[PDB]
């Protein structure tokens, strides 16, 4: 809005900014030529005005699809999407209104303390080498072996609900003592 | 699939003053009489500059890795990534530059390279800086630290797209993340184990085939190059619309005020100086027409980052085409 | 408010003419000329000879004048003037500021700071590192007000990442959390 | 009879509990009363 304002003040290189100064002083043959030069002037800075508004009102329609994305995405849903919503893992995201939009507010999970523990790919029975279960949505840690869930460590036995029955590989560590449930079998 | 991603444009500022009249007082006087125009375009530029900043920052922001492996010459296992680690940028990216033609900016001393040497070839855009009145503003990070970024990127790929959550790192081999990848869009594990060595050597294959192709028939390197010629076409408007009259005697001031009197002195005057506010305000126009794309594209780079790079895509031609496995970023 | 500003260049100044006031005798020197009635403002420097020498002046692709043949014989190459470019990097808070010369050498110009993105004056070296920039330079360096005195001429940190690493073995290393909190 | 095999790749194996899921019965469905793969021998 400040352009509008302030260049009606300009001269362009003429007399005066205003129009009626210039009549008052001129005659019709550099009358004209001074009018015209405020005329070139304000039609620029219409002109750059309009390509401006347009500029920016597209994109604040790209910006409004971006916000409809992140409502569906974010506020309506979980992300699984790093990055999308708010840095770390998300969790729930409200939604406000703002000046001239929406202000999001993502409330993710932030890790903190990391602590290194040795995993295993999965676990096989030495005894029954083809019975071999991997750990879901966590891992099978050393402590003998435990579960513990991905984003928190907290050992828990491993279990049937924890686990899940996998193809026999290479890397799966063979174990013939304390068994979990689902290989005793 | 090779893509490139622009996230900046080159930032220029302009000496408008000096640019319109070239120190002449008497066309400083007359451009007092179109407002404040230089400042317009000041600002206009000072905030398309802080724009890029704000971009690169968020961007390499989000590549930044929480926990990463290190890279050991040998990364990948059987998989040959010696391609993609440092030599410190990696091998694939320095033949990326060294096969881009960029002009030198002179970041630390262009101003006496431009005396001592002068000009490098005709239109030489670096040097007309110090002749027309613009400047060349060197970028937010070194290339150290971005090379830090994608370097550290690298080490997490294997140990990022695991499993549940973005809090734990699982750091295991290249090679295992592979066949995990694999398993995960359709391939048994009895075909991987039978196959392992078959389909190491199918993917160096298809990261050997790279090496060499960095030429013309690669649609994501001649965008690397686009890029960069629309910096040089951006300073070329300012470099030549100088020698233009617009309809005066000269586009030289000087001859102007050498020649005529006064009340047809700053007619010509006032030609150049339309002339000159008309190309730097088409100048700025395109300035923050190009930053608002880069500012989009760099959103788009992020995306890719963290469903790509740092985790496996199953969202059929957001990557690369076909089912993907694995993306890597330089 | 702070933050790093172009501002009109540094200009160079003719300190004397040149009139075809020898141009032998002011090499190197800015000087305002008038040359068989073409005029401006530049450097005159001896160099290789270029273009036909009975058409007397050299234009560039931009039709500016670039070199001249002399009637005393020689060969000139023309430069223009050059400015000097300025950058303000300013600190509200504090009320300071330092001066950056991008592109050029101290040699022009606490005296000043030669840097990677040109010549600061205002600034001293720190070898102190941040993560925190509000008045980023260039390349990796960030102005760092002294809070006053003198900012600081501060360099970017690269943050790393957690290491963690493979293991030799069948078996492998989980970096995984132990404590957590909520963030917005 | 049947065989399994994963959707990227064709390398038959044998159906085991591994790679099926049980399901609500469907018209569509085969109904098989010889070599029954062992998820179905109960």
């Amino acid at each position: 809005l400040s352009k509008l304002a302030s260049e009606l003040s300009n001269t362009f290189g003429a007399i005066s900014a205003s129009i009626g100064d210039i009549i008052q002083r001129l005659d019709p043959p550099e009358q004209d030529a001074q009018i015209d030069r405020l005329i070139n002037g304000r039609l620029t800075t219409l002109n750059a005005f309009v390509a401006q508004q347009l500029v920016r009102s597209e994109s604040a329609a790209l910006s409004a699809q971006l916000a409809k994305d992140k409502v569906n995405e974010c506020v309506k849903a979980q992300s699984k999407r790093s990055g999308f919503c708010g840095q770390g893992t998300h969790i729930v995201s409200f939604v406000v209104n703002a000046p001239n939009g929406l202000y999001f507010m993502h409330v993710g999970y932030y890790p903190s303390n990391h602590i290194e523990v040795v995993s295993a790919y999965g676990l096989c029975d030495a005894a029954n080498p083809t019975n071999c279960i991997a750990p879901v949505n966590g891992y099978f840690i050393k402590t003998e072996w435990s579960y513990t869930g991905s984003s928190f460590y907290a050992p828990e036995p491993i279990t049937s609900l924890n686990t899940k029955y996998v193809a026999p590989q290479v890397t799966y560590q063979n174990i013939s003592t304390n068994l979990p449930p689902p290989l005793l079998g | 699939t090779q893509e490139y991603i622009q996230t900046t444009i080159q930032k220029v500022t302009v000496d408008c003053k000096q640019y319109v009249c070239n120190g002449f007082q008497k066309c400083e006087q007359l451009l007092r009489e179109y407002g404040q125009f230089c400042s317009k375009i000041n600002q206009a530029l000072h905030g398309a500059n802080l724009r890029q900043d704000d971009s690169v920052r968020n961007l390499f922001a989000s590549v930044k890795s929480s926990q990463s492996s290190p890279i050991i010459p040998g990364f990948g296992g059987d998989f040959n990534l010696t391609l993609l680690e440092p030599v410190a940028r990696s091998a694939i990216e320095d033949l990326l530059f060294d096969k881009v033609t960029i002009a030198d900016p002179g970041y630390m001393q262009g101003y006496d390279d431009c005396m001592q040497q002068g000009p490098a070839s005709a239109r030489d855009l670096i040097c007309a800086q110090y002749v027309a009145g613009y400047k060349v503003l060197p970028p937010l990070m070194d290339v150290n630290m971005e090379a830090a970024y994608t370097s550290s990127l690298l080490g997490s790929i294997a140990g990022v797209g695991w499993t549940a959550g973005l809090s734990s790192f699982a750091a295991i081999p290249f090679a295992q993340s592979i066949f995990y990848r694999l398993n995960g869009v359709g391939i048994t594990q009895q075909v991987l184990s039978e196959n392992q060595k078959l389909i190491a050597n199918k993917f160096n294959q298809a990261l050997g085939a790279m090496q060499t192709g960095f030429t013309t028939t690669n649609e994501a390197f001649q965008k690397v190059q686009d890029a960069v010629n629309n910096n040089a076409q951006a300073l070329s408007k300012l470099a030549s619309e100088l020698s233009n009259t617009f309809g005066a005697i000269s586009a030289s001031i000087g001859d102007i005020i050498q020649r005529l009197d006064p009340p047809e002195q700053d007619a010509q005057i006032d030609r150049l100086i339309n002339g000159r506010l008309t190309t730097l305000n088409a100048f700025v126009a395109q300035q923050l027409v190009r930053s608002e794309s880069a500012a989009l594209s760099a959103q788009l780079a992020k995306d890719k980052v963290n469903e790509c790079v740092k985790a496996q895509s199953k969202r059929s031609g957001f990557c690369g085409q076909g089912t993907h496995i694995v993306s890597f970023v330089v | 408010e702070s933050g790093v500003y172009s501002v009109s260049s540094f200009e160079a100044k003719p300190s004397g003419s040149v009139v075809e006031t020898k141009i032998a005798s002011q090499l190197g020197n800015c000087v305002e000329y008038s040359l068989y009635g073409v005029s401006g403002r530049g450097v005159f420097q001896n160099c290789t000879a270029v273009g036909v020498r009975q058409q007397r002046f050299v234009y560039d692709a931009y039709q500016n004048l670039v070199g001249y043949y002399s009637d005393d014989g020689n060969y000139y190459c023309l430069r223009a003037c050059v400015s000097v470019p300025v950058s303000v990097i300013y600190d509200k808070e504090t009320k300071t500021h330092a001066t950056l010369f991008g592109s050029v050498a101290c040699e022009h110009i606490y005296g000043p700071l030669q840097t990677p993105v040109g010549c600061v004056l205002g600034l001293v070296n720190s070898s102190l590192f941040v993560e925190d920039c509000k008045l980023p330079l260039g390349q990796s360096l960030c102005a760092l007000p002294d809070t006053p005195g003198e900012m600081r001429l501060a360099s970017i940190a690269f943050n790393h990442p957690i290491q963690v690493d493979q293991l030799n073995s069948s078996y492998f290393k989980l970096s995984i959390p132990t404590n957590f909190s909520f963030g917005v």
